[PDB]
């Protein structure tokens, strides 16, 4: 079984230390794969490429280049943790749920940046650093989180751009799971992540769509009843096969529970399977 | 302060202490006026 | 048994002489000091 | 070696009690689902509570149907293959294994309430497959079943995971292994019918055939039994439904000019519109017309409404040469036509490949 | 642990067995899997599709079509390899470098037949077959790869720059039966990313050509782009329809998820999948051509 042991600083303040030992089942992610690390690697600081801060598009390509690791137990001057990576035998693997929606048996397990609202996480300002952890959610959830988020962040722009609004709509947009409605950001005001982390991901979301669906018509025009014409083939099916390789879907783990509880809340530590 | 476990989650078989590995202190030394080389530019003597 | 050692610590104590001289000014105070100092870790591999 | 499942669950679609040891046994999602994601996802025009009519009579004939809205996790969780093959039978082809197998199930169960629940169910999965709710997103996978305990109308059942068949003890029967059983009416390998070569290791999986029309809609469930690479059972799979995707490609959607761009930017001497007055001080009369194309497109066959099938790995078959053998035997009061499959190795992630052409 | 064990034909040359032992970590296909197989599979004589050597495009599909493995451990009579496509646990594998540019830690790795120079291959005289071994490159040189190659393709119907080095690229095509299947799926693709979504879209760009300026960043989106760059100055865009029923629907949802899926597929369509990860414990970050490194399974 391999693991990896994070070493624990010192000179490190009490509260500091409750609040580690509180996330117990959380997920870390290395860049590379070795018995012994260093905190930088897990904070926040190693994730930020061009000096700025990571954006949500850089994020997801950090985590499909980055390995994964489940937080075992914490000691008051170590910490310890194990990989889901080559083929380590992990005995008693146990997950804490970090989203609003709930998770049941026979779900498979996969990983988001936090979209919804402002990610929860520990900051050390004695060593001054934050590590903030991935999102988990299900498989069948992923692929309309993202579509939604990206729709309300157009139809935002849209609404910005166009000289009048088209306002009239069906309401507010919702997201029901096991019976469960989440009513995710009801109000207008509060554009804390409309153009924050999402930005580039919706103009490239936005460009190749247009690219797309413009070529398909300047190509053939048939369909309704000095120019290079190949660079621009080979250039849209290279950024529509890198948007499709980033924008991915891998379950990572499966929700399996013996003599326990089925459904589980925001909150609640569940045992899984490595799949 | 009350607390039960269901049968066994660990949190015992963590013995981690602190060591002290001694301390360290100094002794100055005492200097006398007649062992200098000074006490060859005068005459003292003592006047209850 | 140096696994299970958890931030180790060692102190200090000295104390400086004075002079005595008289003046328009204050006199001195004997003044005693503390320090202390902490551990760092580290470890070697070799592969077979 | 392998892993193991529990989950307890109410008894109206499940009977651990008749079911053989080794038989395939699905679970469902919350129902309170299926209207949130219809609502919003019903093609235009479409009636979208139709679908509320039809999900709301199905609990209307079952047990507790005052337990509907909360989801505390006493619903009717689990389910099992035959029950689906029983409520389809009527679209199988072999005609007379799929009515045998009706008839058996609902005999050997309550066989009071159970042709109501069964027709019920039926337009259920109809008006699933109306509004573009396909049920391939609702209904999940377990492994065989290997233990179960019951009291009444209530049962906690343990099925396997992933890995070897053979690897278990059931502990209670005569010998301690089992082994897959499958009806035979859902048994359908393509092997035999692209007419290639058995010999080696075979995938399983599980298909979804829609059909779209006017007040006709149907939807097998099929568990194919394939050499086939992982992504090319798609392409193997269009060739032999040729028919239904060119049904559908015509009868999916039931409810103007081109503009020559590159022919007037290969030529120069065209209408242009520098970047000089899109700055935003009088983007009216500088757009005025450059164009006017009269263009829209509405309606039109999206990739979602000519869908036809949805496959999904589930297991492999390492012996090379499978024997797999076909027996009737009693099941319950009755006999049915089962196959048999031995050695297959549980694994997979459950993800969807939706066969849209 | 699967493990297929390749029948080294007899009365072998000894220049011709070291000439094998030299192949230690490469990648082999095999159109049906067995434990005992003979050397004719691994042979390009089984590439033949109708009585000729196989098309780039041809090498193309029947890689996806085949099952992979790695050779591993060889002796002097027989030939061991384990597999990889079915799963299965495989402790310490490694695969040869085949490619000539560089891989790093967290690459995943693809295949693709050789469209550099004269492959490299082992060939036997004696036994009369000689056999390729497929090229190991990562995802964006793949992917960049996959589209000159089908653009190519359409004008009959190269160079690429990676760590600031000039690659070429010859490309054969003296097949036709199998250039306007890539064709017909490209189409098929490009059809189906079609719905009443993309009128907001092509709708909103002026106001994209607008934010191109005083932004510094999407001009280079611009550059690249040729169709929009043009239309945002050629054509008017009729202002806008209604919605049939937009008190309970969201027409701007099917737009942005299916292309998802669309843009999912193509990659994998057009070329090939992903097949391996490298993940190296205690080796260097870079590897150069020829050296082995430990890859975990995907």
């Amino acid at each position: 079984p391999f693991e990896i042991e994070v070493l624990l600083p010192g000179e490190l303040s009490p509260a500091e230390t409750s609040a580690l030992q509180k996330c117990e089942g959380k997920i870390i992610t290395f860049s590379t794969l070795r018995h012994r690390a260093s905190l930088v690697d897990i904070a926040l600081s190693s994730y930020y490429i061009n000096g700025a801060p990571p954006d949500t598009l850089s994020l997801l390509e950090a985590y499909r280049m980055r390995f994964a690791a489940v937080i075992t137990r914490v000691i008051p001057g170590k910490l310890l943790a194990h990989a889901i990576g080559v083929g380590t035998p992990t005995p008693g693997l146990f997950i804490q749920n970090t989203s609003p929606v709930d998770l049941c048996n026979g779900d498979y397990i996969c990983l988001l940046p936090p979209v919804f609202g402002s990610a929860d996480s520990i900051r050390l300002d004695s060593v001054g650093l934050e590590i903030v952890f991935p999102l988990t959610i299900p498989q069948t959830l992923m692929r309309e989180i993202i579509a939604k988020v990206v729709a309300r962040a157009v139809e935002r722009t849209a609404a910005g751009a166009q000289i009048l609004p088209h306002e009239v709509l069906r309401g507010a947009d919702v997201i029901c799971y096991n019976g469960r409605r989440y009513e995710l950001e009801t109000n207008l005001q509060h554009r804390d992540g409309s153009d924050a982390a999402i930005r580039t991901l919706v103009l490239n979301l936005m460009f190749s769509i247009n690219e797309g669906c413009l070529l398909l018509l300047a190509l053939i025009p048939t369909l309704l009843v000095r120019f290079p014409i190949y660079e621009t083939i080979s250039s849209w099916i290279s950024t529509s096969s890198r948007l499709g390789d980033t924008l991915g879907t891998r379950a990572i783990l499966r929700v399996c529970v013996f003599d326990g509880p089925s459904t589980v809340h925001p909150g609640d530590r569940t045992a899984v399977i490595q799949v | 302060f009350f607390k039960q476990i269901r049968s066994d989650d660990n949190s015992l078989y963590s013995a981690q202490f602190d060591i002290l590995l001694g301390t360290y202190c100094n002794t100055l030394n005492f200097v006398r006026f007649l062992e200098l080389g000074l006490s060859v530019a005068c005459i003292c003597t003592k006047f209850p | 048994e140096l696994a299970y050692v958890r931030d180790g610590v060692i102190q200090f104590e000295v104390q400086q002489p004075m002079i005595a001289r008289d003046g328009p000014h204050p006199v001195d105070q004997p003044v005693h000091n503390y320090m202390v100092k902490r551990i760092h870790k580290r470890s070697l591999s070799a592969a077979f | 070696t392998t892993q193991l499942i529990q989950q307890v669950s109410l008894t109206d679609f499940f009977r651990p009690d008749i079911e053989h040891a080794g038989s395939i046994v699905l679970i469902l999602r919350h129902p309170s689902d299926m209207i949130g994601e219809a609502n919003t996802l019903t093609q235009a025009g479409r009636d979208p509570d139709v679908l509320l009519e039809g999900l709301r009579n199905l609990f209307n004939a079952c047990t507790a149907p005052w337990t509907v809205g909360e989801g505390g996790g006493l619903r009717a969780y689990v389910t099992s293959l035959s029950f689906i093959a029983a409520c389809r039978a009527e679209e199988y082809t072999d005609k007379q294994a799929a009515d045998a197998n009706r008839t058996a199930i609902v005999s050997a169960y309550g066989c009071s309430r159970m042709e109501t629940r069964l027709i019920r169910f039926s337009e259920c999965l109809r008006a699933m497959v109306q509004c573009h709710v396909f049920p391939h997103r609702f209904i999940s996978f377990f492994g065989s079943l290997l233990e179960y305990t019951i009291q009444d109308n209530l049962c906690n059942i343990t099925a396997v995971a992933k890995g070897p068949q053979e690897a278990a003890r059931t502990d209670k029967t005569s010998t301690r292994r089992v082994t897959a059983n499958i009806p035979a009416c859902v048994f359908w390998d393509v092997d035999k019918d692209l007419h290639l070569s058995a010999d080696g290791l075979k995938h399983v999986f599980l298909v979804f055939v829609y059909t779209q029309r006017r007040q006709r809609e149907g939807v097998r469930l099929h568990l194919a039994l394939s050499q086939l690479n992982e992504q090319c059972f798609g392409r193997g799979i269009g060739f032999l439904l040729g028919r239904i995707r060119a049904e559908n490609a015509a009868w999916g959607t039931e409810g103007t000019r081109a503009l020559p761009l590159v022919q007037l930017s290969n030529d120069p001497t065209s209408p242009r519109c520098s970047i000089g007055e899109i700055t935003g001080v009088n983007w009216n009369l500088a757009r005025q017309r450059l164009y006017q194309w009269t263009g829209d497109f509405r309606g039109l066959p999206t990739q979602l409404s000519c869908m036809y099938a949805a496959y999904t790995l589930i297991g492999t078959i390492p012996s090379e040469s499978v024997r797999y053998t076909r027996r009737m035997e009693r099941f319950g009061g009755y006999n049915v036509p089962t196959i048999w499959l031995e050695g297959v190795v549980w694994g997979g992630t459950n993800t969807w490949n939706e066969c849209y052409y």
